[PDB]
């Protein structure tokens, strides 16, 4: 964990001295960036992943557990996915919407949106923000010919930047382990992708060879846009995760938790203990649940001189006990620091403020939205560039005016808080709102035909003239 | 193993946290490149052949190294090593084309050839020497294209000087003779007054096979023995070792094109 | 730690006797700043980034750890990432308004903050002002002809004012570590950006050969304003971050609870302890997890005149325990401790009224609103220097009348406090507000076609005439 | 280990840069009634 999340080479930022065609030409450099990747930011990003899918490290460190006749009893909490979900639906649980005072602009935006579905698309790249800290998107032009918008995971693509404070973005790619599932050999031979400003060049490695670029077959193809189409997200100035910075003490948790499950499997609950010198058969013993009286006699020991006395017996209960008082105080700790330091809500020591709910949100997520408006930021800092490259493409195809413009679009972000709609109805309608009847009827389910009831309506009405 | 003190090994090539006298490493200081990282020679000068199977021969090393070496006194050694391992293999490659040294298993060189054709020059550093070793390739038909220099040698290099222009013949800021580019070789075996100038495209190489690295942790190393004499096995001992290979292919198109300088 | 942020030669202010030309005739006293910054200045802002980046102390000092049997338990809470995102995004979370009498420099104003997107800008800077106590930002005019404004990092920027009581900017300088990812050589060159009121000076140095300046390609560059383009901006009077004056209270906090993880990790929870001369068969034993009694049998011991007498066994659990309630008391009051300085509200010890979450946001960020106020002038004050800039780019270039003046641009401040449209449009209808139909639709998100609602409530009227 | 270099040192698949194929397969039989077998043989 430590040594790969908060290592100094993981999480940099990939910047290139020269030209496109300065590293083009040199293609090594780019095998050298690769191999960067793999060695320090990909073990990373694969370890936040886990985390995600719950596969902390107390499952798979079995290297100190014992199991010669207790149970294993190794845990997992999640509490990655219960905070990376909860912070991307509260983000993008609501689509965005678009404004345009050019109407032909916005509804090309609005087709090409369609088209990809992209409330889906931009919800994944929320949640891979979420997960990883940074997110890729690929579009290209399909051979059906439409311009089609795919998600580009994180452990594969990287982006590599200019070195001016201006940082456009030269280069990127996307590689690829290419294998059967027989897993018969030789597992790493990756595909790689490389994006430049005019086209795609395809190489094939293996890690083996240390990653000389081959070129593959067709390796060679161009792409209409006029810059590097793969365009990177990043949840925050540092591209860090959301739970990365707890983690340790989601282990915490994990690693007290599985300490009182060892408790209380290998320990007896309690026993009849019994002391002093005396038989007992153990066929008799097994009278124990259903004995009544208990009697002991001490054996009586004869001395040579005659006396005699009497060994101490003795009998009672005892059962196990263990500091109930510090341990749930410290896993409290544990759980409330986790929800405080992610502005989760804490549902443990939680209270409903009387019976209305958006306002009492709003209070409470006050920390979140924090966050979450610098991270709104950058997301249309990127939406920017996606729409850039959506205009060159239609240019190009002539599928819209060269006199066109994009970047005038209004980009309406709202949060995926509660909302009352009987409450927005009367402060639609009080205020002066109107409102049709077929939509006014549709917004109560009540109405088993919400279209039929308005005939309904109108033949009461024809014979109220009567 | 149960020795408690530190392992002898035979021959004593893994790498250790703990010295022969007990020293411990620890936190231990990055070593730094205090001279830069060579480059093969014969791949500058010679044309490159596209190649599969077919003559080529493997390199190959391994280094071992034990675990808490790995943690403890340098973490990211096999990062900072494989550009030192590719350097062996460029100085081994070199060696073998160029010099006819470290048992070449080519029956082909640039020393062969040259010793077969006798095209040597006996004489010191000279215009005249300059230009005659020349002529025994343009005497063939043959351009020089570059020379072959102990670096060693650039203090009898300056002091030649054109008689007609009244001018260094060498400029040792570009370092180029007669404006030919002068390469320079770092191997003991090219002696001090010793100039080696040809047509390095009659010179082919192929390479089948370009550097393999796999890193291992349970193979046994019959080629190091315990002090006891049994083989290190690299899990039971807990060590760590590198395997590096690679193919190469030389070619010689006409042994003619090489001529040599070298002192009377 | 100590040594580092709370040295009197960290944070000091860099001034210079001499004019712009007295310094650039003689480059080596710009050696010698860039030298102290190195040594001083720069250690500081590498460990209150470290903090922000969540690796204190307790992860990085390895070397007192133990490790032979025990796990290693070291612990971060990230108290600085959540202050700093909570004061910045309640200054900043809601974008500065521009007001001006004259729309011509108003719509110029507006125009470059569009191109540059000076929103998700201005949060960056606020930022940087809150983990480093400063930032800066550098404007120049592109290869494109086109003014731009980028942010410059704080751990490589400074400035070097005039000595006068005025403390007109002289220069400033930017340094940046120049490598390929796969050197790690011992010459560490730095290249050197020196910014004049006249244009750039750019130079190579390495600390190797005593940072001598050495003129470079293109060694001079001119730029088109009259001032120096960097800007500083300033967190408070003294330049100070906003949890730099907390981190002692951070560490103790992470040693608390790396001590207390140590506890649970290596203490047994509770053990049946069994004293006495006695035969334990450790096959036996193997039951003890199911055993219903324990018979425990004494020794008996006989003495050479015959006598007989018992030895003493005995039996019991026995349990760890440690000092919950001094230690709870005592990690609850660093825990507000660091809020309580830091004016952050204290989740773990709060309580909500109602619905009207900005009312009592406002009573409980009072504390946080008075510095904020004193950030927002000090922000303002650099905002101001920025027009000059820009009006002094728009004139030279004569894309703007040599009359226009732009100290008269107004800036509006408002907090990210929570906000309720309800209640708003009821406010705001409520003494005499006005508002167009598709406008009021576009507030409510029940509205599935906000405009073709309105043709449709046209039928509807339409039929109403009949 | 089955197989031996020419100097009688086993065969290292790593010090050598060899690659091996093992194929395995359990497999279990069972004659349920001896009696339900019978054979013709040439006299």
């Amino acid at each position: 964990n430590i040594n790969y999340l908060f290592n100094d080479e993981a999480n940099v930022v990939y910047t290139y001295d020269g030209t496109e065609s300065d590293l083009l030409q040199n293609v090594n450099e780019v095998s050298k960036y690769i191999e960067h990747h793999m060695d320090y930011q990909r073990p990373r990003l694969k370890v936040l992943s886990d985390y995600y899918e719950g596969k902390t490290k107390n499952l798979v460190e079995l290297t100190r557990r014992k199991e010669e006749y207790m149970a294993d009893n190794r845990v997992a909490h999640d509490y990655a996915s219960y905070i990376s979900d909860f912070i991307n639906g509260y983000f993008l649980g609501n689509p965005i919407q678009y404004q345009d005072d050019d109407k032909d602009v916005l509804e090309a935006i609005e087709a090409f949106n369609d088209l990809n579905d992209v409330e889906s698309h931009n919800r994944s790249l929320g949640l891979d923000l979420s997960i990883y800290g940074k997110a890729y998107e690929l579009m290209i032009r399909n051979q059906d010919d439409e311009t089609r918008l795919y998600k580009s995971d994180a452990m594969s693509t990287f982006i590599i930047y200019d070195n001016t404070v201006e940082r456009n973005s030269i280069a990127g790619v996307r590689y690829l382990r290419t294998k059967p599932i027989d897993k018969t050999d030789e597992d790493e031979v990756f595909t790689v992708d490389l994006f430049t400003s005019h086209g795609v060049y395809r190489y094939l490695t293996n890690r083996t060879n240390g990653l000389k670029l081959t070129p593959r077959e067709n390796s060679f193809e161009s792409h209409s846009f006029e810059r590097m189409p793969i365009t990177e997200f990043s949840n925050n100035e540092r591209r860090k995760g959301d739970y990365e910075k707890v983690i340790t003490l989601i282990d915490l948790y994990d690693n007290a938790e599985s300490d009182t499950a060892n408790y209380m499997s290998d320990l007896n609950d309690a026993m009849l203990l019994i002391k002093g010198n005396l038989n007992l058969d153990p066929v008799e013993v097994r009278k124990q649940k259903e004995a009544n009286v208990l009697f002991l006699e001490p054996t009586v020991y004869v001395d040579a001189e005659g006396r005699e006395t009497e060994g101490s017996v003795d009998g009672g209960y005892i059962y196990k006990q263990y500091d109930v008082q510090g341990t749930e105080a410290y896993k409290d700790r544990l759980n409330s620091d986790i929800h405080m330091f992610t502005n989760t809500p804490n549902m443990k020591d939680d209270n409903f403020s009387g019976t209305q709910s958006g306002e009492a949100m709003k209070y409470k997520l006050f920390g979140l939205e924090q966050r979450t408006k610098t991270k709104e930021g950058l997301f249309t800092k990127g939406l920017r560039r996606r729409a850039k490259l959506l205009e060159t493409i239609l240019k190009n195809t002539r599928s819209i005016d060269a006199n066109k413009d994009f970047n005038t679009v209004r980009y309406v972000y709202n949060r995926n808080l509660p909302k009352s709609l009987i409450e927005e109805l009367k402060a639609y309608i009080d205020s002066g709102g109107k409102i049709s009847q077929t939509t006014l009827m549709s917004l109560f389910s009540f109405f088993q035909d919400p279209e039929l009831e308005v005939k309904k309506i109108e033949e009461d009405e024809k014979e109220s003239i009567k | 193993s149960n020795n408690v003190k530190p392992q002898v090994f035979n021959p004593d090539n893994v790498m250790m946290h703990e010295k022969k006298d007990g020293t411990l490493m620890n936190e231990f200081t990055t070593p730094i490149l205090q001279e830069v990282m060579e480059n093969s020679k014969i791949m500058q000068l010679g044309k490159y052949e596209p190649m599969e199977g077919t003559r080529a021969f493997k390199l190959g090393v391994i280094l071992p190294v034990t675990k808490e070496f790995l943690n403890y006194t340098y973490s990211q050694f096999f990062e900072e090593m494989k550009p030192m391992i590719a350097e062996a293999f460029y100085k081994k490659f070199d060696e073998a084309g160029i010099l006819n040294q470290g048992n070449n298993p080519f029956g082909k060189s640039i020393a062969q050839s040259i010793e077969k054709t006798n095209k040597v020059i006996k004489g010191d550093f000279t215009q005249d020497n300059i230009i005659d070793l020349e002529a025994l390739l343009e005497d063939d038909e043959l351009e020089a294209n570059a020379f072959i220099s102990k670096t060693q040698n650039r203090s009898l290099l300056r002091k030649i000087v054109d008689p007609e222009t009244k001018e260094r013949i060498y400029d040792r800021n570009s370092d180029s003779l007669d404006g030919l580019p002068v390469v320079n070789l770092k191997s003991s075996n090219l002696k001090r007054g010793e100039l080696i100038t040809g047509d390095f495209d009659k010179l082919i190489y192929g390479i089948p096979q370009l550097i393999e690295y796999k890193i291992d942790e349970t193979a046994q190393l019959s080629t190091v023995k315990n002090e006891d004499g049994t083989p290190v096995n690299l899990f039971e001992q807990d060590m760590v070792a590198l395997r590096a290979t690679m193919h190469v292919a030389l070619h010689i198109a006409d042994d003619k094109a090489f001529a040599k300088l070298v002192p009377a």
